């Protein structure tokens, strides 16, 4: 069917706590793809957090290195963001992204976003 | 006048050509340095963001074997399209564009033959 | 231009020579010199321990030759190869460094050809 | 200021055991040098075991790779051979050497030898 991204796992934690985001892709997609996490605080620009190919290559924003870990389950087309040692500055809406190419045509899908809020 | 060896770089298989010129003193060392330079781009090649990316990369690291080991280069337009078509994915994966890949440095491919030429394979 | 130039030598064991550039394709320069530096690295113990006055001149002639008009190839003399090999062979054996086939000294010229085939270069 | 190399640490061990050889060079020596370990079984040719430059570059005979480790203390002008997983075929007299060049003149010094015997 048509491609859909479903996000879950957001919420409210105290600083130093942890959360796990998950993003599940359904529909007709390429098995060779990239999935990413982006974040946007209100009034600020959207910023890359982390990304991972179906092959396992990863990239992390410097601000989250050593704290966040991205991983995926190719079997179920799901990407995860394990967020440890959370800081108030991590407060934002986190968006999942799905990017792939079929015959060099780009397909780029976005999740609805899930809120992460880190109190002092 | 030829000393062509099979291309062993894993990202430069199934090209229109299958051999490259290797100076004896540099064999093995060259492929080690080439693999290191090409590794950041493995997601670009695997996800296939541009038809032009793999030809461009393999032109630099596994160029076609020429008489007397003559140097060949890809055209600037190839570099430019490979860059633009893969730039979204490269930014998503934090892949820097090396100095020796800056597209303005590559030839316009408008010099008189043999400076610019077409190679046929069919 | 032609696409080639005399490029500064960046090989760490080929500094402080009588010349300081080598002929390279402009776009491929850094890559080519990185590959040459990698190929030369196994010889570092011989260069550092200084078993032969002829060893570094010989190796740098092969990996970073003097830049010539039109990029003409230059070669070291057979006698240089032979002395460098003889004087450094004990240390090469001690460190398991083989003498490459492409450095077999019989491959190098006797340096008895008429100028410009054999010549002397002066340095001030 | 006279140069001499003195060896110790050999002896008898059962197969699978370990030994640590030491070779201490005293006197006036060049700080840029190579030191090696060699062994000679009765009636056979002396053979290289391992070597190390004063910079720390090493070379190992294939027969001892993964079992022996050569190391040095430049402060002590001493080279060591840590010999693990010893086999009967390692039985031999072990010799250390010190090799350097002064104005391309070779200096090659040898220790007195230490017996290593590995029983079945
Ligand atoms: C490489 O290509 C040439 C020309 O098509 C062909 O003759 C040759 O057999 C090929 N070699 C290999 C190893 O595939
Ligand atoms: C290399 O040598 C030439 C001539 O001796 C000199 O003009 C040039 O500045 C040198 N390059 C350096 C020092 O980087």
């Amino acid at each position: 069917g048509q491609v859909q991204l479903v996000e879950s796992g957001g919420g409210l934690v105290q600083a130093g706590g942890s959360l796990r985001l998950s993003c599940a892709a359904s529909g007709s997609i390429s098995s060779i793809n990239a999935m990413g996490w982006y974040r946007q605080a209100p009034g600020k620009q959207r910023e890359l957090v982390a990304a991972i190919t179906s092959g396992g290559s990863t990239n992390y924003a410097d601000s989250v290195k050593g704290r966040f870990t991205i991983s995926r389950d190719n079997a179920k087309n799901t990407v995860y963001l394990q967020m440890n040692s959370l800081k108030p500055g991590d407060t934002a809406v986190y968006y999942c992204n799905l990017l792939y190419y079929i015959d060099y045509v780009e397909y780029d899908y976005w999740g609805q976003g899930t809120q992460v809020t880190v109190s002092s | 006048g030829f000393s062509c060896e099979p291309i062993t770089l894993r990202m430069c298989q199934d090209l229109p050509y299958n051999t490259t010129f290797m100076p004896n003193l540099l064999n093995h060392y060259d492929q080690q340095t080439a693999a290191l330079a090409m590794e950041p781009f493995h997601p670009m090649v695997n996800l296939d963001c541009s038809r032009d990316f793999r030809p461009f990369l393999c032109a630099l690291y596994a160029p076609i074997c020429m008489e007397y080991g003559r140097v060949t280069l890809p055209c600037r337009r190839l570099c430019q399209r490979a860059y633009s078509e893969c730039s979204k994915l490269m930014e998503m994966f934090g892949v820097p564009w090396p100095e020796d890949m800056e597209c303005s440095r590559f030839p316009d491919c408008d010099e008189p033959y043999p400076g610019t030429l077409e190679v046929l394979f069919q």
